């Protein structure tokens, strides 16, 4: 698959552990386990992944 | 008709908002928020084709939509997105999406980022081409950590599907989206203050002019736009600007999110047609005030920075920009804060004044320490330890802070006290009068 | 006699106290007072000060009374200064401020 | 009691050593590569935030390290680190209980939650415990106003709390056992409690009601 | 370029485009009050003392920073402008520490002179008897410059100078709201050959 999620290091459950949080589940009424299943360094870890897809970028230099 | 001419409204009732007309179809997170889930909702549909129409075509749709900014100022978006379209410079161009959600009583921006992040990323692209921006930054609260990661997850999906990055959506247009987790500061939701934080400075609002369209992040043209404005940007293009203009009154088109918090039976967030009568709103989704409509004491139409309105005015208010201005109050962020009769209104307002005192950046003189004065005044009102003549003084101080500050936070902090004194002054006097008896006796 | 404009107070921004030309005499001797230590002087004109509208009048007044005079160079009108605000936030220029 | 002036302390002095871990160091390079070439001091807030997550709180020795990364005067970091509120410049411990107290969380009984938190832990507002495990601290508005009253614990949002269900959390956390976050009152997220009213009908799907002009 | 026409108190003036309202009124000879603006420092709009009315505009515009636009009718000595200045003085003088007898700046103080010329005569700050004024800790900047930070009005002249003219970048702003303070976070020496000039920029006795 091309659209792969952020590396499982940045997802706490890795990837399913039954219902989590207030009832959020993969097939439950509230289908968003990701929101309740992030590492404490999830946001920062994700940044290392996206460096590949982000193109070059401007420069104010002289 | 010129491109900037939304069709005149021709309806006399604005209450239903049929389900198919809802924009954010995944507001309550009942479906898959992933790319497969959103694709089944058509979020990334025909995005190539919209982009290749041309920036000028996209803007004229937006002016035809008559979409006014949801951020809280309400300045018409059409013009706002046209100032940055002027081709005058050879510097880069950025689109800063303001995902900050600082204003009390407002949760709407949190919804758009947990369960439809791809709608926001989608909207960045369409808005990106309209401004011709080389990249977009998403500024998110520090406290919204999980949402940021959730938003980050959606962005990574977009990159792998080829929707953004090099050859975004196969249009030949190069676009990169970035996230910037600002630390906790309510002031950072102000356009220029936001631009300063992204530059890494302290984060104090700048003066205008120069406006962001000339100098913005890193001194380059930028357009600071709220998430709801962006998230609706693509669905306007898909479903036509005229369709959106159908809803809302003549100069107040569009659907709006209403976070109805406070003493209500069933507080929640609900998309509803703007210009709906307020009574029809509270008793349609939220199950009415706790003690029935008779226990209502007044509401704050737009969260803090909105003058309160008493019960009698609420009988006939219209939840709309023009409609509320008639009631000496502003819609703001559309967040309603209902207040039962069993509520110390003085203590409720005094909290908000204390809130602003904690959030003033301190840069400019009135709000730096003029608010520090009202905070001291309002504290003594709560105890009733004040002379009745102080009421007019407190009215007087507010007039001095309004319009003399750099940003609109100062203007915000003055509206609550003016709404309080203008409607519940008799109650304030009674509290003082009791304080005289108990202390004297 | 020294025709001059009184010097602006560096410790203030107001200026309407330097909108005149003046005459002040030479700064003759002073000495400690033997008894109490006050400042003493035998210089009546040292106390003196008069105001004028232009040096030409000031010279005219000085000539009519026989005083010897010399004029301090009139401060040239300050060159125009741009003082733009937007340049504080510049993309590639050094004028960008690191503070706020 | 927070001060905006740094005084030498055993817990917080510049001679303390602090360094980004090899894991975190690779993240710094990713962060710095996000702002234009000449304007990299915009990474200061990400870096300062990334510093305290590795440390719990933000020492001064960390502040210098960020400045060394960006090659700036040391004070330009101090201004930024002192402006924003979640940079804890004094030790915080492990759990930093974030209790909203502004309207409308105040309207829906927030004072009770604050009172019970102090009683259960026997500390004052804006203060830490002896073990540096809990640090109760009021906050202003966490943007969860709809699901009020609510508390946040270091990243999380425990919404729709009361006296009973809150002490359940503290009893769990004091037992070192993780607890479920999210709303407690049988509502998944920001939905009107009970039967739904909107969005019950299926999403229409792609292509509905298009302009037909592309 | 071509001189733009602007009227200050209904007196026409010619100014090159880009000129600030404060500079434009200087040509007539009108001196708008100022605290944060200094002629040799970067423009900031902190003090808001320079506020001035403009015909047909929603609100006062900071004279120091507003670039003149053609056709305007600036109104320095109008009722709206006078009220604005009175408001800010009433605001600046809340927390000033009541030190003029023991303050070196006395008799040379901008906050004094501009209070007389523009500010009101009374004080409405009833809260002296309940919660008192603000008081800020002092700073040890060195052997040359004494520092009494409770008198600071946060004009940021000192900060702008040290960053722009001396180029030391050791002074700055910390905190927010009323608890904002100017000074080094960690005690240091403001060591520069030009250090003295700060003593002249600070319009108050801080
Ligand atoms: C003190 C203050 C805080 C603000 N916070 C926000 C915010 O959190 N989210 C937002 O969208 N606009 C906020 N605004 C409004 C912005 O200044 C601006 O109007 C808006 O972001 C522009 O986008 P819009 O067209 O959707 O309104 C704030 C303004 C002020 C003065
Ligand atoms: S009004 Fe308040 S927040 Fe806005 S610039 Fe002035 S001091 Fe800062
Ligand atoms: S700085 Fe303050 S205390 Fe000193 S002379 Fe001026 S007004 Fe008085
Ligand atoms: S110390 Fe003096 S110069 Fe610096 S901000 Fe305060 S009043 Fe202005
Ligand atoms: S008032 Fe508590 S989350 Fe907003
Ligand atoms: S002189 Fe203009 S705001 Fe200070
Ligand atoms: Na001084």
């Amino acid at each position: 698959s091309s659209p792969s999620v952020v590396g499982l290091t940045s997802n706490c459950v890795k990837p399913s552990s039954g219902p989590v949080g207030p009832g959020a589940s993969a097939t439950g009424g509230y289908k968003v386990p990701e929101y309740y299943s992030f590492n404490r360094f999830s946001y920062a870890e994700a940044e290392v992944e996206m460096a590949k897809y982000r193109c070059p970028q401007p420069s104010a230099l002289k | 008709p010129p491109p900037g001419t939304p069709p005149p409204q021709t309806k006399t009732k604005f209450g239903p908002l049929a389900d198919e007309d809802r924009i954010f179809t995944n507001l309550y997170g009942r479906h898959d928020w992933r790319l497969k889930g959103a694709l089944k909702r058509g979020d990334w549909y025909k995005t190539k084709e919209i982009v290749l129409k041309g920036a000028d075509w996209i803007v004229n749709e937006i002016k035809t939509s008559g979409l006014r900014g949801r951020g809280g100022a309400g300045f018409p978006s059409g013009m706002k997105w046209s100032f940055m379209n002027k081709p005058g410079d050879g510097r880069p161009k950025y689109l800063v999406v303001n995902a900050d959600e600082g204003e009390p009583g407002t949760c709407k921006d949190r919804e758009i980022m947990r369960h439809d992040p791809h709608k926001l990323v989608e909207g960045c692209l369409i808005a990106g081409r309209a401004m011709g921006a080389q990249a977009a930054y998403i500024y998110i609260r520090g406290e919204f950590y999980n949402e940021a990661s959730n938003m980050q997850l959606a962005i990574a999906e977009a990159y792998q599907a080829g929707l953004i990055g090099k050859n975004a959506c196969g249009t030949g247009y190069d676009f990169d989206v970035f996230m910037h987790r600002g630390a906790g500061a309510y002031i950072c939701g102000e356009e220029t203050a936001l631009i300063e934080s992204l530059e890494g400075k302290q984060g104090k609002p700048r003066l205008k002019p120069p406006f962001p369209a000339d100098v913005g992040v890193f001194g380059c043209p930028t357009t600071v736009t709220n998430v709801e404005t962006v998230a609706v940007a693509p669905t306007i293009c898909r479903r036509g600007g005229v369709w959106f203009a159908s809803f809302g009154r003549t100069r107040n088109s569009g659907t709006k999110l209403f976070n109805i918090s406070g003493h209500v039976n069933r507080p929640c967030t609900v998309e509803e047609e703007m210009s709906i009568p307020l009574k029809e709103l509270i008793e349609r989704h939220c199950g009415g005030v706790t003690g029935g409509w008779d226990n209502l004491l007044g509401v704050i139409p737009g969260g803090s920075s909105t003058p309160i309105i008493p019960k009698n005015v609420c009988d006939d208010v219209i939840m709309d920009f023009d409609g509320l201005i008639a009631a000496q109050t502003s819609l703001g962020t559309a967040a309603i804060i209902v207040m039962d009769k069993s509520t110390d209104v003085i203590k409720a307002i005094a909290r908000l004044i204390s809130f602003y005192k904690h959030e003033s950046c301190g840069q400019c003189t009135p709000c730096r320490e003029g608010i520090g004065w009202m905070n001291k005044i309002m504290t003594r009102f709560v105890k009733g330890d004040a002379q009745p003549a102080e009421i007019d003084m407190l009215w007087e101080i507010s007039k001095q802070i309004e319009g003399h500050t750099i940003c609109a936070l100062g203007d915000g902090a003055a509206w609550p006290v003016q709404g309080l004194i203008r409607h519940f002054r008799p109650e304030i006097e009674k509290r003082m009068q009791l304080h005289a008896k108990r202390v004297s006796n | 006699v020294r025709i001059h404009i009184p010097p602006k107070n560096a410790m203030q921004s107001g200026t309407d106290n330097v909108n005149t030309w003046q005459i002040e005499f030479d700064n003759r001797e002073r000495w400690e007072n033997p008894l109490m230590g006050w400042a003493s002087s035998g210089d009546p004109l040292s106390n003196m000060n008069v105001q004028f509208g232009s040096p030409e009048e000031a010279i005219t007044f000085c000539e009519r009374n026989g005083w010897r005079w010399y004029v301090d160079g009139a401060a040239k009108p300050k060159k125009e200064r741009v003082k733009n605000y937007g340049i504080n936030f510049a993309w590639n220029k050094r004028t960008r401020v690191s503070t706020k | 009691d927070n001060l905006f002036v740094h005084r030498d302390t055993p817990e917080d002095n510049p001679n303390i050593p602090f360094e980004f871990t090899a894991e975190n160091k690779k993240r710094v390079e990713a962060i710095l590569s996000i702002y234009p070439e000449g304007h990299k001091r915009g990474a200061m807030i990400p870096l300062l935030d990334l510093a305290q997550r590795q440390y719990g709180w933000l020492p001064i020795s960390a502040m210098h390290k960020v400045a060394e990364i960006l090659q700036l005067p040391n004070m330009r970091v101090y201004e930024v680190a002192t402006f924003y509120t979640m940079f804890m410049r004094k030790p915080t411990g492990k759990y930093h209980i974030q209790v909203c107290t502004t309207t409308p969380c105040w309207l829906r009984g927030s004072d009770d939650i604050l009172e019970t938190c102090k009683k259960q832990l026997g500390i004052g507002v804006g203060d830490t415990t002896k073990d540096r495990k809990f640090t109760i601290s009021e906050v202003e508005c966490l943007g969860a106003c709809v699901n009020a009253p609510m508390v946040a614990i270091n990243d999380d949002y425990y919404e729709d709390l009361t006296s009973k269900d809150m002490q359940d959390i503290l009893n769990d956390l004091k037992a070192d056992k993780i607890s479920p976050p999210g709303p407690r009152n049988g509502r998944f997220a920001s939905e009107p409690k009970g039967e739904p009213t909107s969005l019950s009908e299926e999403p229409k799907g792609p292509g509905f009601g298009l302009q037909a002009g592309l | 370029p071509e001189k733009i026409e602007v009227f200050v108190d209904d007196i026409p003036v010619q100014v090159v485009p880009g000129t600030t309202v404060l500079q434009a009124a200087a040509q007539i000879g009108v001196e708008i009050p100022r605290f944060c603006y200094h002629e040799r420092l970067a423009v900031a709009g902190n003090c808001r003392m320079c506020l001035v009315e403009v015909e047909k505009s929603p609100k006062p515009v900071a004279a120091c920073a507003m670039p003149v636009m053609k056709g305007w009718r600036i109104k320095t000595n109008s009722d709206l402008t006078r009220k604005a200045r009175e408001g800010v003085m009433e605001f600046l003088l809340m927390n000033h520490p009541l030190d003029c007898p023991i303050c070196d700046q006395g008799g040379e103080c901008d906050l004094q002179d501009q209070a007389m010329a523009f500010g009101s005569d009374r004080s409405r700050f009833t809260d002296i008897n309940y919660t008192g004024k603000r008081a800020v800790e002092d700073k040890d900047i060195g052997p040359l410059v004494k520092t009494i930070m409770t008198r600071c009005i946060h004009c940021t002249r000192c900060v702008r100078f040290a960053s722009e003219i001396a180029g030391v970048d050791d002074l700055g702003t910390t905190g927010r709201g009323n608890d904002m303070q100017i000074g080094t976070y960690v005690e240091k020496l403001f060591l520069t050959e030009l250090s003295g000039n700060v003593i002249d920029l600070c319009p108050v006795g801080a």
